[PDB]
């Protein structure tokens, strides 16, 4: 791919996902997410293969039917309403198609069997895209419609979204499937508290992405994709290696480490609203998340695996690209504990 | 939910004007120029009003005034109009284009008996003044009572006590 | 009730459904999406849309012929399936066909909430406005406006259509 | 009304040809008389084989600028507004993005048939 | 002032389609600016009574306001007559 | 409502269980997408008639638009499908897994 | 689900509000604004580190200027959350002011008069 | 999730095309003008929870304008009582509903 | 003149067709003849099936499809 075209391509999928953002009417909102699928499908299929033909062929076909069911839903809001503007929807089988819809979009429980396809077809850098950007855009519309949701659907949605994001994760040796998996689960746990507080969704997407980009990049620099090729980054990189420890920590919600904060402010928000079993499921299931992350760290960092000759060549030469934000995200998806106050802000 | 109320039959009655579309098209001139008072007063009526039963009698003086302009019509000179407008008639589009010389006979022969002047392009499409007795309706929608609005943002603006008061927090 | 001639085109519009939606080969799929567009055509002439359902016949011509010409490069086999030809094919066009016939006499018999709510029919007529004015189509007014009113439409319409054009240049690159 | 009338009539007139073409004349089918034709001969394959196509890159864009024709037809009505400015800036802004279109694919070697 | 000049006259001996082209439509873009008829198309387009024009009622405060079709107030089109 | 409402419904409803159940072609899931997007415009069209709402005249133009993108960029991976494995059928596709 | 965004007379993307003007503002010595000087202190280290530099030493520019944004950043983030549980405490009063007949003040017993009931332990 | 570009920039970006009371060309209204801008002005300002109640007799309104389903109930109830009345003789319909009226312009 | 027929035309038919259900409802127990299903007082333009629902299918057909069928 030319650089310039690569730049138009990844420029109008932002544009697309802002035009979702900042849109009053519904056909400005579904315009905006054909925008976005459409450059988004080349940047899928930059690195050529097969394997990245077939994920860019998933993700058109679910992405495509799942704007198929938003236009259908806004035509029976208009039918029973002759509303445009995103306020309430006033069908609740409109509705129900919406919710269908923005959760099949998002990857979200039964409709997640794409998202670890897709993940592992591509490359990292488009696993980073697929992973942290595509979801501003759905939840946001969420986040729009959250008087209308029906709260058990959502709920149940989410439920089913962390527990098969963490049986699932529980059985990958691939670097990106688990990541997929985590997604679903994080996806299952912001979902779980947008029909009580928009503003805890928009936390833990927050901290969630800077955790999943902190992650990526650390891929990206030990440019490895399974467990065992990572298993070698400690005898070329410890540092990589133990900064890939602490995040992993971090992402299992370890206190005193910044993961933590968002399932604590959302227990304790669903706690304010009269939900006890739920949330204490949603932790309880979460232990599996932590678990396969325990077990990437100890394959990874806290123990040393067999190397192999060569390395002693690449024990020569540095890294010819640096990527500039990488400390920045270690110490946002680590040490902001101490700073959760500052949640006010975001309402 | 309420009985709609509709005027009878009797009161819907008028000496109806049975000329074609073509006689109608023919006369629509000099017609616009001569009852422009009553026309315009009845559209007053009918877009203030926004109800139909209000503005009966407006409609039955319109018909008054456009019998009295053909009646004087038929009594000065109808065989130019009657000429004017059958060749007006004949044509599928009804185009005043195609009849200038029956036109011009009729438009000479209204100007020497009743001195009436044709309007000129671009005369009766413009917004008039009406002069009327007729009050202001005061709610033409019918409007309920607007509810109340939430009553007002207003004082000074003081710290919040004991900081954000989030768990452990002190500030 | 007059004639309800609406309803026997959108009857037919879902029997064109119920054809290629049963999936035979491309080439009677396409078939069935063009009597569709057809006849939806007609539904929306019959209600006074003649520019929107004329453009729409106009726009699946082009992509039928275009998918005719795909199908026959790469989605052929040796013995192309019609409806009669397969045990599945034929069971979904069935089930469609009964399906539809279910509905449609639960609907017009009694008033029943299939899934959204219920209606009576009483033909198409009904819900018209009588409305008697004008020496132009509100229709052609609306589409008009989108070159002074749709500004913003037209710009993110014409930016998704070179978007298209430098993406499917960019897929079918290989390499 | 009219137009289903003349519609009805001209494809009944075409079936009734149809018809008249294939129960008029005496009929002697055998199966060396209905067999595919290749010239002289029995052909090697099947006529359902996949036929390549050497376009298909066209045959893309074709969809893409035929939808341009949609945007375009309502321009005799649009000339009728009163801000004509800002409509014949828009309209000329549409074309300008269908000339450019049209000039990368042409540029980038997208108009020439595969080999 | 060369290197145009023989570009152009390269582009005239291989490609006079794509010049006429260019031409073409630099023309189409730039002479509407220039041009003292536009803003008569504007006013022609306002000109024309679509709908109804809808009496004012009359409060005495209105002198630009005609009380007839024949009287001197309001717009005039005798601009269109003699264009 | 009208009995063409939920013809057109139905109609809708009957191309996204096209869609959802699949043969072995790619090609006809694309045909059932395309006939959720006829369905679509009708349905619309329909809806903006009968209420007389001028402005969203343009709207079904619009959907028609991006209906012609989403079938382009269908067809660009279908062409890629089928020269990687010279037939466009899904089972092809199970390179990756859960 | 969305508390405060819908509040009367709120400029779309501002981020600071001139009512605001009227807080006292955060004093440069906050504890907040350390820690988010000693983020980052510990980005530079970070950044020192993966870059395979001495971590302590290598970029003392880039280390002041890690430390200058985020301290930058950090005063005006507690200004506006200073400021937003303003607005919640000053919405809060007002409400209860406005509606006395649902936080009603009823007479509170001495614990000589309240009779509550001892559970032995043993 | 919502950031109001529009309503900071005053921009109308698409607001011009969200409601059918909101300036149509040529001035062309819509079928139920009256009734939506009945609701909107009744639920203007005071938020979405109390617009659902406080505004639901003009919402009732504006539905039945769009969809019709108590007219189209009521017609079905007369005729069908016009129906009964006739297939037992009770009942004759006059002339000007059954095709020889009066006409008049 | 058209708008003043018009109206006179729109409010005889819906007077008729208002004797005409006095007429015909007349045995239901609880029926009031001529009641509105909206909330509001005002003025509201009669729905076609309204104006011709007691009527000939010709006067329908001529009514509905008049215009649109005419070529
Ligand atoms: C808030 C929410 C929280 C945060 C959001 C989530 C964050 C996720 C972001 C992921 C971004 C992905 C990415 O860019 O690369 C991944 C990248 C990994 O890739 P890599 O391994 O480093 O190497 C990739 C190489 O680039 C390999 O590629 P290359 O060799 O081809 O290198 C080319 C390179 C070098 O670039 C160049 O060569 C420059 C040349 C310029 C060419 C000129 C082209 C201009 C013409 C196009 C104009 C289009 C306009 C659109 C019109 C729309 C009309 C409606 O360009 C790029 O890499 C991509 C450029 C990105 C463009 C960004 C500009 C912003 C666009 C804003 C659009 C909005 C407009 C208004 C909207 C209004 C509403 C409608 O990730 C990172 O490097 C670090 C992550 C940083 C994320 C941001 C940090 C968080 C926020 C602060
Ligand atoms: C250069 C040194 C300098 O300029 O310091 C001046 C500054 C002047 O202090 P000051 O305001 O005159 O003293 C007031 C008292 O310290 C009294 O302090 P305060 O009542 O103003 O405390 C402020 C408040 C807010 O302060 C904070 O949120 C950040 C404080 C650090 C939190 C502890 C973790 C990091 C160590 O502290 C807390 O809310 C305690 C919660 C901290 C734990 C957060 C949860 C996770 C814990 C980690 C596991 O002193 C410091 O910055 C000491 C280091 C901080
Ligand atoms: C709560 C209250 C406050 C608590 C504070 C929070 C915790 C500490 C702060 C965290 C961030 C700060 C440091 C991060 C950047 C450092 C990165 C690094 O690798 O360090 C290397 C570097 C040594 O390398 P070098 O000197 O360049 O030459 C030796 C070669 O490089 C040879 O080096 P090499 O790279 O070849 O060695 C290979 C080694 C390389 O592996 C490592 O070096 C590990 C580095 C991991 C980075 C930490 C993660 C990011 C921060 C999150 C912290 C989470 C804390 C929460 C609790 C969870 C605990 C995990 O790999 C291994 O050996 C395998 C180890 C795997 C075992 C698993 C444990 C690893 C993770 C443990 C992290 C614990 C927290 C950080 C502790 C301090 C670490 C320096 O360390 C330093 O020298 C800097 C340390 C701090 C010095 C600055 C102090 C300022 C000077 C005094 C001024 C006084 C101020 C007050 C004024 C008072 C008035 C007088
Ligand atoms: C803040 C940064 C700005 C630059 C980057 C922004 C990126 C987005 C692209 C452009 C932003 C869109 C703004 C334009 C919105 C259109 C509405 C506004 O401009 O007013 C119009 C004014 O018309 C202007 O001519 C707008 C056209 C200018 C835009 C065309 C070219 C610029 C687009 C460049 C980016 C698009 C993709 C790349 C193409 C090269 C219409 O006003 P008017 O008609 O009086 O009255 C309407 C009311 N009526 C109907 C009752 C009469
Ligand atoms: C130009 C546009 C206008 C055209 C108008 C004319 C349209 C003509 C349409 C085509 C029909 C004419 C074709 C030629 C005459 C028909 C002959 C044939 O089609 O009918 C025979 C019908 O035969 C039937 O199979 C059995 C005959 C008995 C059928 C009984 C039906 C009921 C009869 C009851 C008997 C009592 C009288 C009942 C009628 C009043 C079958 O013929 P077959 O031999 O295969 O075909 C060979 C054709 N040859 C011989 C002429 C070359
Ligand atoms: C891991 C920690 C999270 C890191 C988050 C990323 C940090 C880098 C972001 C760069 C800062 C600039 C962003 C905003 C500056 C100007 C834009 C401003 O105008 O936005 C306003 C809003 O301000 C921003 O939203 C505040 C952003 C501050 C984010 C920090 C909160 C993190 C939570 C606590 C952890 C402490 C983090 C420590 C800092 C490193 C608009 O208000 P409004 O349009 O009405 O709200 C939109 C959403 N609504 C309508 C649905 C309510
Ligand atoms: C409803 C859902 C609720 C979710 C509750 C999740 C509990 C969290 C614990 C997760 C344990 C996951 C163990 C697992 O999946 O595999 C067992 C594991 C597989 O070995 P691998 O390392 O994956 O592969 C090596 C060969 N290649 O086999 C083992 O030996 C496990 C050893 C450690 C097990 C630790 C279990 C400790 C549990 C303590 C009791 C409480 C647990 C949580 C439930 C409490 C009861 C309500
Ligand atoms: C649109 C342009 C043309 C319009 C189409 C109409 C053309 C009208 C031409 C009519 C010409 C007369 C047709 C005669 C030829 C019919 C076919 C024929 O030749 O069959 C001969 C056949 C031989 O049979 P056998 O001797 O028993 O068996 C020998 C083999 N074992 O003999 C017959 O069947 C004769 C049957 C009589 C033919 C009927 C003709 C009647 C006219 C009908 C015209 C239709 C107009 C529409
Ligand atoms: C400002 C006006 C813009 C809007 C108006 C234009 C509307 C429609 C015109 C644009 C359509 C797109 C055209 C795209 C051009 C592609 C150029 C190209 O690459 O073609 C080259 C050939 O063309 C070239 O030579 C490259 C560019 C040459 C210049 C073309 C015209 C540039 C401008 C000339 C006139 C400038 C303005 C007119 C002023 C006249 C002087 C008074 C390759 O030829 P092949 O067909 O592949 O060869 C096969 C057999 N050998």
């Amino acid at each position: 791919m030319n650089p310039i075209i690569y730049t138009t391509l990844i420029m109008t999928v932002m544009s697309g996902t802002m035009l979702v953002m900042i849109s009053s009417h519904w056909l400005l909102i579904w315009i905006g997410f054909e925008m976005n699928l459409l450059a988004m499908i080349p940047v899928l299929m930059k690195n050529f293969n097969p394997r990245a033909t077939e994920a860019a062929t998933k993700y058109f076909l679910t992405q495509a039917t799942a704007s198929m069911m938003l236009m259908m839903a806004i035509i029976i809001n208009l039918l029973y309403s002759g509303q445009w503007t995103i306020t309430k929807m006033f069908n609740p089988v409109a509705m129900t198609m919406m919710t269908m819809a923005l959760a099949m979009k998002l990857g979200l429980s039964p409709f997640h069997f794409w998202v670890p396809e897709v993940t592992q077809g591509i490359s990292l850098q488009a696993g980073l895209l697929l992973l942290t950007w595509q979801k501003l855009a759905p939840l946001s519309v969420l986040c729009q419609i959250s008087q209308s949701i029906n709260p058990n659907l959502m709920l149940t949605m989410a439920m089913l979204s962390i527990l098969i994001g963490g049986w699932g994760g529980l059985n990958q040796t691939q670097l990106r499937k688990i990541m997929a998996y985590s997604s679903i689960a994080h996806m299952g746990w912001m979902t779980a508290v947008l029909p009580y507080n928009t503003t805890m969704t928009i936390l833990n997407l927050l901290i969630y992405i800077t955790m999943t980009l902190a992650m990526f990049m650390l891929l990206i620099h030990s440019s490895a994709t399974t467990t065992l090729s990572l298993s070698h980054t400690w005898n070329k990189m410890p540092v990589i290696t133990s900064l890939m420890m602490v995040t992993l920590l971090s992402m299992g919600g370890l206190p005193p480490l910044s993961g933590f904060m968002p399932k604590w402010m959302i227990i304790q928000e669903m706690t304010k609203n009269e939900s006890i079993i739920m949330p204490t499921l949603m932790a309880m299931t979460a232990l599996l998340n932590l678990y396969f992350y325990m077990r990437l760290a100890y394959s990874s960092s806290l123990t040393m695996f067999p190397s192999t000759n060569n390395m002693k060549m690449k024990w020569q030469f540095e890294h010819t690209k640096q990527m500039k934000l990488l400390p920045t995200m270690i110490v946002l998806s680590t040490l902001v504990l101490p700073m959760t106050p500052a949640l006010s802000s975001l309402n | 939910p309420g009985i709609v109320e509709l005027p009878t039959l009797e009161d819907l009655k008028v000496q109806e004007v049975k000329v074609s579309s073509s006689v109608l098209k023919a006369a629509a001139h000099h017609y616009g120029a001569q009852c422009d008072k009553p026309n315009k007063e009845f559209m007053l009526c009918r877009w203030e009003e926004k109800d139909p039963r209000r503005c009966l009698e407006e409609g039955k003086l319109v018909n008054q005034c456009a019998l009295d302009f053909f009646r004087q019509i038929k009594r000065h000179c109808a065989e130019p109009f009657t000429e004017y407008w059958t060749c007006i008639d004949y044509s599928g589009l009804q185009l005043f284009r195609h009849c200038r010389k029956q036109q011009a006979k009729f438009d000479e022969c209204v100007l020497d008996k009743l001195g009436w002047v044709r309007p000129d392009l671009g005369e009766l499409s413009k917004v008039t003044k009406v002069k009327t007795d007729r009050p202001l309706p005061e709610n033409p929608y019918h409007s309920r009572a607007r509810p109340e609005p939430n009553p007002e943002a207003e004082g000074d603006l003081k710290p919040a006590k004991h900081g954000s008061r989030l768990f452990f927090w002190t500030m | 009730m007059t004639m309800y001639i609406a309803f026997i085109l959108s009857t037919i519009f879902v029997i064109g459904f119920v054809g290629f939606s049963s999936k035979p080969s491309p080439i009677y799929g396409g078939l069935g999406l063009i009597v569709s567009g057809g006849v939806g055509c007609g539904i929306v002439l019959n209600f006074g849309g003649s520019f929107l359902g004329l453009m729409v016949f106009l726009i699946y011509l082009g992509g039928m012929l275009v998918v005719f010409g795909y199908t026959t490069a790469m989605a052929t086999e040796m013995y192309p399936e019609v409806w009669v030809s397969n045990k599945t094919v034929f069971g979904a066009f069935v089930s469609g066909l009964m399906m539809e016939f279910c509905m449609v006499y639960y609907a017009l018999k009694e008033e029943e909430v299939e899934i959204i709510f219920k209606f009576n029919g009483l033909g198409d007529w009904v819900i018209y406005d009588t409305g008697d004015s004008g020496f132009f189509s509100e229709e052609a007014m609306g589409i008009a406006a989108l070159y002074s009113y749709g500004t913003w439409l037209v710009i993110v319409t014409g930016w998704s259509l070179l978007i298209g054009v430098v993406v499917i240049m960019e897929i079918t690159r290989g390499n | 009304m009219n137009i289903m009338l003349t519609l009805l009539t001209n494809v009944t007139l075409a079936s009734l040809l149809v018809l008249i073409a294939f129960w008029l004349p005496q009929l002697n089918a055998y199966s060396e008389k209905t067999s595919p034709y290749e010239c002289g001969f029995d052909p090697m394959g099947s006529a359902r084989l996949p036929f390549s196509m050497k376009f298909f890159l066209v045959a893309i864009t074709f969809l893409l600028f035929d939808l341009e024709i949609a945007l375009l037809l309502p321009l005799p009505w649009a000339s009728q507004t009163n801000n004509l400015k800002t409509m014949l800036t828009m309209a000329l802004f549409l074309l300008i993005l269908l000339a450019a279109s049209l000039a990368y694919e042409w540029t980038q070697k997208g108009l020439e048939w595969a080999e | 002032a060369g290197r145009i000049a023989s570009f152009l006259k390269n582009a005239w001996a291989k490609e006079p389609v794509l010049v006429a082209s260019f031409a073409i439509g630099g023309l189409a873009i730039i002479l509407p600016s220039l041009s003292p008829y536009t803003n008569y198309a504007i006013r022609i387009n306002r000109a024309t009574p679509y709908n109804y024009p809808v009496p004012l009622r009359d409060d005495g405060n209105m002198p630009d306001v005609p009380s007839h079709p024949q009287d001197p107030q309001g717009p005039s089109l005798e601009w269109l007559k003699n264009l | 409502m009208p009995l063409v409402y939920m013809n057109i419904i139905m109609a809708f409803a009957i191309a996204l269980a096209g869609l959802l159940m699949y043969r072995s072609h790619l090609m006809s899931s694309l045909l059932c997408l395309e006939g959720m997007m006829l369905s679509l415009f009708i349905m619309s069209t329909l809806i903006i008639l009968n209420t007389h709402f001028t402005l969203a005249n343009m709207m079904p133009i619009i959907l028609l638009v991006f209906a012609a993108c989403e079938a382009a960029l269908g067809l660009s991976l279908l062409v890629m499908v089928s020269n990687t494995y010279g037939t466009d059928y899904v089972q092809n596709l199970n390179l990756l897994q859960c | 689900m969305t508390m405060m965004s819908g509040r009367p007379g709120r400029v779309p993307l501002q981020f600071l509000p001139n009512e605001a003007r009227s807080l006292p503002p955060p004093k440069l010595t906050d504890p907040r604004l350390v820690y988010m000087g000693f983020l980052g202190y510990c980005s530079g280290l970070i950044d020192n580190a993966i870059r395979r530099r001495p971590v302590v030493s290598a970029g003392l520019h880039r280390q002041l200027l890690y430390v200058t944004s985020f301290v930058f950043f950090g005063y005006y983030l507690l200004k506006r959350q200073d400021y937003m549980y303003a607005l919640r405490d000053h919405d809060m009063f007002a409400y209860v002011k406005s509606h006395p007949e649902d936080f009603p003040e009823k007479d509170k017993k001495t614990y000589g008069e309240i009779l509550e009931e001892f559970h032995p332990v043993r | 999730p919502f950031f109001d570009v529009q309503k900071r920039l005053g921009l109308d970006l698409d607001r011009w095309m969200t409601i059918q009371s909101a300036e149509q060309p040529h001035k062309i209204p819509g079928r139920c003008h009256a009734f939506e801008k009945e609701w909107i002005e009744c639920a203007h300002g005071i938020g979405g929870i109390r617009a659902e109640k406080e505004c639901k007799i003009e919402f009732d309104d504006f539905v039945e304008c769009l969809l019709r389903q108590k007219t189209m109930k009521r017609l079905s109830a007369i005729k069908r009582q016009r129906d009964k009345l006739i297939k037992e003789g009770k009942y004759t319909p006059p002339p000007h509903h059954l095709g020889k009226e009066d006409p008049r312009p | 003149l058209f708008q003043a027929e018009k109206d006179r035309r729109v409010l005889q038919m819906l007077r008729e067709n208002l004797e005409e259900e006095a007429i015909i409802m007349k045995d239901v127990p609880d029926w009031k003849v001529g009641e509105s299903v909206f909330h509001t007082t005002r003025w509201v333009t009669p729905m076609m099936g309204e104006l011709y629902g007691l009527r000939t299918n010709e006067e329908i057909l001529s009514a509905t499809y008049g215009f649109i069928w005419y070529t």
